[PDB]
């Protein structure tokens, strides 16, 4: 027997900048948004669904500096909580 | 301790994980085939270096192994061979064992997309982001089905500084 | 004494369907995405975070029937959790 | 009790507000003049009726006055004329004394974007989702800088059906 099933689902993506806009990358400690990524995974992951340390990256990118940015979340349609559970 | 296979990312223990129906299965460690891939394009023909680009790569590898992926990394590559790459991924045996993937996209971007490595203003070479998904959506990866599916992108999204002035 | 601040934040879109797909509505019953976020809305705003409400709406549309669709969030740059706090 | 202002809608006990530095602040209820907007086509000149749409004007309207938000509803417009009222809703100085705001979009759609009321496939007539944000965001709309944005559209976003079979 055949089921129906959504064409588009479980899905997140998450941007360095918003449309339009600019991200930066340092010549030798490497692209923010990605060193900033991997400090909140590294720190949350335990705790906090993929979309809160998501959230959170945002957040710490709030306050601008002369070079700013600020990551979007785009297309979800993640239907659950994304849980990591490191060390399992 | 950092010697472990999880390295910096901080662990989840079992008095943790039980007190977190509205959560994405985990298949049994023991068993589970998850795979991640990056592609990142540092070296292009008309484009600048990008310097930096393999602290990116060693940063995401280690990373994604921490949480349990099997990392490809593929460099240097034109969205023609993105496109290929995607499909031969969303191919693999592996994710019908996997609960989950991740997908990392480092490049030059521009507000359509992500550059290729052969990519200029007067002959453009880029992948959509909307080309990623239906890649990897249930038609195209069925063995993904139901799992979550996370891709990252590190790329300008356009020339502008993305701020605005305000006074006190 | 001026300061910058990011051209793009605070944002939240939720669309009734994922891109390229059709979204339903009922002659006198209305639209279902409307329908459904109005009941979810009701019922969680009092407890849960605007996209947390946003997930659960996604997830009441998991199981697709003849009709199907799957309602995405888009664009997102909040920052912080949006509690409605209905009542106060 | 359902006779309230927040009618229909579960309220949050002082002690569940209380349960709950990671949240948007709330401006005091005595004070502030939270603002929402619907736009709403039902009757165009060459796509079919919209019938039932009248329902989820209702409904809209009611959930966000019982969220504590003035709603205004506009009716049949183009995508210019959409233009121009989501312009005027940037520009109202209410938002100013605002914590936060809501749009909600509902009419015909197609992949580009929303149908305005004279839309037809010879002559388009669409609203992108990209200038609705222009319109809302710091630079356009600095009343509502660091104030949550909601944007709820109801529209097709294409004509396939969303779906593709499996086999169990």
């Amino acid at each position: 027997a055949i089921k129906k099933a959504h064409i588009e689902k479980d899905f997140i993506a998450f941007c360095s900048s918003t449309p339009d806009n600019v991200s930066w990358r340092h010549p030798t400690m490497g692209s923010v948004f990605i060193g900033r990524l991997i400090e909140h995974m590294q720190e949350y992951a335990c705790s906090c669904d993929v979309e809160e340390i998501f959230r959170k990256v945002r957040f710490s990118f709030e306050q601008p500096d002369g070079r700013a940015q600020m990551p979007t979340t785009e297309r979800v349609t993640l239907t659950r909580c994304f849980y990591l559970f490191p060390g399992h | 301790t950092s010697s472990g296979s999880e390295g910096n990312v901080k662990l989840c223990s079992l008095e943790e994980a039980q007190r977190i129906a509205e959560i994405y299965p985990i298949m049994d460690k023991s068993s589970r085939t998850r795979l991640a891939l990056i592609i990142c394009n540092e070296e292009f023909d008309s484009i600048p270096r990008r310097t930096g680009a393999e602290v990116d790569i060693t940063g995401m590898t280690m990373l994604l192994q921490n949480l349990g992926y099997s990392v490809d990394v593929k460099k240097n590559l034109t969205a023609s061979d993105m496109t290929t790459e995607l499909e031969a991924f969303a191919h693999r045996p592996e994710h019908k064992t996997s609960d989950s993937t991740f997908l990392v996209f480092m490049s030059h971007g521009i507000r359509e997309g992500i550059c290729g490595k052969k990519h200029s203003e007067q002959v453009p070479d880029i992948l959509q982001l909307n080309a990623i998904f239906n890649m990897l959506n249930t038609k195209n990866c069925p063995s993904l089905k139901d799992k979550p599916k996370v891709i990252i992108i590190q790329a300008c999204r356009g020339d502008s500084p993305g701020v605005v002035w305000f006074k006190d």
